[PDB]
């Protein structure tokens, strides 16, 4: 009887790694997918590992761009940098050499678009957040699945390289857009905006 | 322009300033470093090797 | 600690030419009732006699030791805190001097004093580490002890044990209940899950007849993270007849292939310091990502220094004309008073 | 079906909604670009082009 | 009479009412001990104590969200490592500012304390402390399981290291004041600071003498069952109420109620007119010097910060209250 | 005060100092020594007195060859705890022996 229930006992043993894997290649693209199929679903929030813990993957990212990124911009001027005295100067150089009959419209036009750059700062650094939690990403993918990749350590770490790899390579791109987006912003002035009427 | 856009000025008056060189050098060699630190890299993987 | 040596004085680069300080190796604290045999573990790890060593009551005031790593600048030597640069050459110097120096605070008469001494050994064989040497737990205050001698050497050994950096090594002997070591029963004050405290059992060569502790092996007693590893080292004879390292090693593993067959290629004490060597990997693996990460800040850093200058240009012609048009232009913008810089 | 109807009409009114305020940012998003990509691009560039 | 005015501008002006006292109190606690289970599993290699929540909430009376609840955060340094240093001793020489000077290295090298993450040179960084802990409340503290929680909406602001309570379900909003500091002194009283100094060496730190202040009104109080600190209540619903003071705070009229409280005059409710029009001529006073010397330190002028004009008109609007006392009411 | 030394020697010396240092047109040599906390420079606390923001001071560490051993001073050569206009620079020089032999 012991002799069985040892016997048992060692099987179930055998059974925490299941497999020395003779496949190796539908082996290795099952485990990328499978990584892969998580990770995503991690990114959608419909992950198969949904462990109740610190807010993570999905909206997490949903949190940065709306408790981190929108209250940031929210604290940004917008009067700030407004010195009346100072504006009254630069009206005086908006003017220039020549006498005038009225205030130029350069006075906001230049000034709002100080304050426009200012707003270039934090959108980048919400980017920079973003890409973190991307990151953070692989941390929550390593709770699970990774145990069968403990069978292939090196692979497993291969994986994680390339992930951010990628990450990587499509950050200055995202960051390219940023900044041109607000280049957009500074790069026209819209008095006749829907929203603009004094 | 046609004081300054010659050809012989190109490599005259386009000279860089050699402190700017060297500081510029010395981030690029402190980035070499941090490519001497893929090699470090090359160590946290040799770590796993025990 | 063999291939350690390179390794880490490789792993210690990785952090010089960053800029960061380097890993600290958890303290190495010994733990246990008196004569369970703590001081010899610490004698296999180093290979000298540097301990005071002996039945009933030995060491008598905790030691603070200091190995150091020398580098190619006395091949190998000590050095005592009281004694200030004084370098030993002569080890047995060090351990009479431990001896002497217990006598001077502790006494001579099963006193303990709460007052460690410090030692530092240096070797360019050797790594950095620090290692404490604990006097063994007890329940009667006898000789010069006080009344809560027990309580004095208790919050001795919590002095060390509480620092979550360290690694506990809990020396029982074989031949005593282990369910009852007072070693892991104080481990646990600090450790009560055993993260970093290993169960040692010393003396298996003088384990009771009859019986064993594969169930306290197979945690089926008790249950360590770290495992349970048994040991066989030198009696009082042994050690005065000088048995070898080799002579040990023939008797241990003999032993333990005829006592516990199965285990005894865990108990064996190259499987525990090659096991000891695991964890301070381990330990240093802990932190490869925040060596990582550092080299990945950095880099964000030099590449926004680089980013101070651009480029080099390698245009020439398009870029003169470029600086000559910004130039007039914000130029005569600053004339009519329309130039970005107002 | 009636109720799925109106849940329809509500879905119709969100598609709408929504879609107007993203053809009114468009509204001012493109002439931007063309400005700054274009426009105000190439009435600095052409002194050197020329 | 103003008098009259004073005790009906208390219970009209001064009292925040007691349910919502009651739950900010609640919610004290409640945040703290999330935060401390939080900063256990974001920051286990750190020696946090528990988060004591405090303030005028506790400090007076039903205070409730007139002003920010305070929180400790118990900076454990490893007794011996460090040691308390003056500002003014470094090159940064600033004697309102403080340094936490990391020692003991030839028996304790620096990566064998935890708080040695924060070691810069040899002192210890209140700026990365403040940092990675305001960064921790900013995003990595999961709001969204406190609100469930509490029944509520609670978030992190966005200057120094405060939280708002956008509203608690039961009518209630207000504001936390993370207030993150080393234990100090074993009088409970004294604590260093994280400060967030943005010139010179930002790893400096401020020492805390709040519940110093707090303890000694109260206790002046306690010496002849006074009302120091209601005179202090009263004028800090005037600031509430009063615009021109606004630039005039819980701490200026702490400074300004100390000097007063160090006196022997009618101290009952009686007189609480008198007091109050004696208050205002201090007050007025310190600002037509434009100068008001901290109690305990009396290098701190708290008018420094102020314009010399404004300063003025302050006291002249305060001027037009000793003539119209109910006016400031 | 020590020897024949005032009670105000410190602000003496100090004054003494200020004669030269307070002057726009001057060289600021800040030297402490590398094995004390350069943090608490007296040479540089004191050229604040008339320089606060560094413009003509140039921070000066000696004895880098006595510093103690197991520290360093790469976070003040560095400006992470001491921003320097002129910069931050480190000295090794001549023992008693050395100036001797
Ligand atoms: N037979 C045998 N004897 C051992 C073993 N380990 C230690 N001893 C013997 O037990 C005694 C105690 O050894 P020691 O290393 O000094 O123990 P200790 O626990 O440090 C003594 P203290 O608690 O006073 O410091 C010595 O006489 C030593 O020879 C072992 O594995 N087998
Ligand atoms: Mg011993």
């Amino acid at each position: 009887t012991r002799i069985n229930v040892l016997a048992a006992q060692y099987q179930s043993l055998l059974n925490s790694y299941g497999e020395p894997v003779d496949d190796k290649s539908a082996t290795l693209l099952q485990l990328i997918t499978k990584f892969a199929t998580e990770y995503c679903n991690t990114i959608e929030g419909t992950a198969k590992y949904i462990e109740t813990s610190e807010l993570c993957g999905g909206a997490r990212i949903c949190y940065i761009f709306h408790e981190t990124f929108g209250r940031t911009l929210e604290s940004v001027d917008p009067l700030g940098g407004l010195n009346t005295i100072d504006i009254l100067t630069a009206i005086r150089n908006a003017t220039g050499p020549r006498p005038a009959l009225f205030v130029p419209e350069v006075s906001f036009e230049l000034l709002v678009k100080r304050q426009i750059k200012r707003l270039e700062e934090p959108s980048l650094r919400c980017v920079e957040l973003v890409h973190e939690e991307m990151q953070r990403i692989i941390q929550h993918c390593s709770n699970y699945s990774t145990q069968e990749l403990l069978r292939f350590p090196k692979l497993h770490d291969a994986i994680v390289e390339v992930v951010t790899c990628l990450l990587r390579k499509r950050l200055p791109v995202t960051n390219e857009m940023v900044h041109n987006l607000v280049a957009i912003e500074l790069a026209y002035i819209n008095t006749k905006h829907p929203d603009f009427a004094d | 322009v046609g004081q300054l856009y010659k050809s012989s000025l190109l490599d005259d008056l386009l000279t860089e300033s050699e402190d700017m060189a060297q500081r510029r050098k010395e981030a690029a060699d402190m980035l070499k470093a941090l490519q001497g630190a893929s090699q470090i890299i090359a160590e946290i993987r040799e770590t796993h090797l025990w | 600690m063999e291939a350690l040596i390179p390794v880490i004085n490789k792993l210690q680069d990785v952090f010089n030419t960053v800029g960061a300080d380097i890993i600290q190796l958890p303290q190495i604290v010994v733990v246990g009732t008196q004569s369970s045999g703590k001081s010899s573990v610490l004698e296999s790890l180093v290979g000298r006699d540097l301990l005071p060593r002996g039945t009933g009551i030995v060491t008598r005031r905790p030691l603070i030791l200091q190995l150091v790593h020398v580098s190619q600048e006395a091949e190998e030597w000590g050095k005592f805190l009281h004694t200030k640069n004084k370098l030993y050459t002569d080890f047995d110097e060090i351990r009479q001097e431990i001896e002497n120096e217990t006598e001077r605070i502790s006494g001579n008469n099963k006193g303990v004093s709460p007052e460690p001494i410090h030692l530092k050994i240096f070797s360019p064989n050797v790594v950095n580490l620090t290692l404490v040497d604990l006097p063994g737990m007890t329940k009667v205050p006898v000789g010069d002890q006080p009344k809560d001698i027990e309580l004095q050497i208790r919050e001795l050994i919590l002095r060390f044990i509480s620092n979550p950096n360290s690694i506990i090594l809990a020396v029982t002997a074989a031949n005593t209940d282990m369910a009852t070591s007072e070693a892991l029963k104080i481990s646990r004050e600090v450790d009560p899950d055993g993260r970093r405290t290993l169960a040692v059992i010393t003396k298996l060569d003088l384990m009771d007849a009859g019986t064993d502790a594969m169930d306290v092996l197979m945690g089926r007693v008790i249950p360590v993270k770290l495992g349970i590893i048994g040991v066989v080292n030198r009696s009082q004879l042994d050690i005065n007849n000088k048995k070898s390292v080799t002579d040990s090693i023939r008797d241990e593993y003999a032993f333990l292939q005829k006592k516990y067959p199965s285990l005894a290629n865990r108990n064996g004490t190259k499987y525990l310091a090659r096991t000891l060597n695991r964890l301070l990997m381990h330990h240093i693996r802990d932190c490869l990502p925040e060596l990582k990460t550092r080299i990945n800040v950095l880099a964000a850093q030099y590449q926004s220094l680089l980013n101070s200058y651009g480029e080099p240009v390698d245009d020439k012609s398009a870029t003169l004309l470029q600086l000559i048009t910004k130039f007039a232009t914000e130029y005569c913008n600053t004339i009519e008073g329309t130039a970005k810089y107002i | 079906s009636a109720r799925e109807q109106r849940d329809c009409e509500v879905i119709e009114r969100l598609i709408k909604s929504y879609f107007l305020i993203v053809r009114k940012n468009i509204q001012d998003s493109v002439p931007k670009a063309v400005m700054h990509f274009l426009v105000n691009h190439v009435k600095d560039t052409l002194q050197s082009e020329l | 009479t103003l008098q009259e005015r004073l005790l009906a501008f208390e219970r009209d002006r001064v009292t925040i009412p007691a349910a919502q006292v009651a739950l900010a109190k609640q919610l004290a606690g409640d945040i703290a001990l999330e935060l401390q289970a939080y900063f256990r599993s974001k920051f286990p290699e750190l020696p946090f104590g528990a988060f004591v929540p405090g303030g005028p909430l506790y400090d007076g009376l039903q205070a409730g969200a007139a002003d920010h609840v305070r929180l400790l955060v118990p900076l454990v340094l490893e007794p011996g490592l460090w040691s308390l240093v003056p500002g003014v001793d470094t090159v940064a020489r600033d004697p309102r500012c403080w340094a936490v000077r990391r020692t003991q290295l030839e028996f304790c090298p620096r990566g064998s304390s935890p708080w040695d993450r924060f070691l810069v040179g040899g002192y210890l960084s209140s700026r990365v402390l403040l940092e990675l802990l305001r960064k921790a409340l900013a995003a990595s503290v999961n709001w969204p399981a406190i609100g469930s929680l509490l029944g509520c909406l609670i978030r992190p602001s966005m200057a120094s290291e405060e939280l708002l309570l956008e509203v608690q379900h039961e009518r209630l909003e207000l504001t936390v004041a993370v207030l993150v500091a080393v234990p100090g002194v074993d009088a409970d009283d004294r604590l260093l600071l994280a400060w967030p100094l943005e010139g010179l060496a930002g790893n400096l730190w401020l020492q805390d003498l709040y519940p110093v202040e707090a303890a000694r009104l109260r206790a002046l109080d306690d010496h002849d069952a006074g009302t120091r600190r209601r005179l202090l209540l009263l004028l800090c619903a005037v600031c509430r109420g009063c615009s021109a003071l606004g630039q005039l705070g819980r701490g200026h009229l702490t400074q300004v109620v100390l000097r007063l409280g160090e006196d022997n005059v009618d101290w009952t409710e009686e007189a609480l007119g008198e007091r109050f029009l004696q208050a205002l001529e201090l007050l007025i006073g310190s600002l037509e010097q434009a100068s008001l010397p901290c109690h305990f330190n009396p290098s701190v002028n708290l008018f420094s910060s102020l314009r010399e004009e404004e300063i003025d008109d302050i006291g002249y609007a305060l001027y037009s209250g000793l003539q119209e006392p109910e006016g400031l009411l």
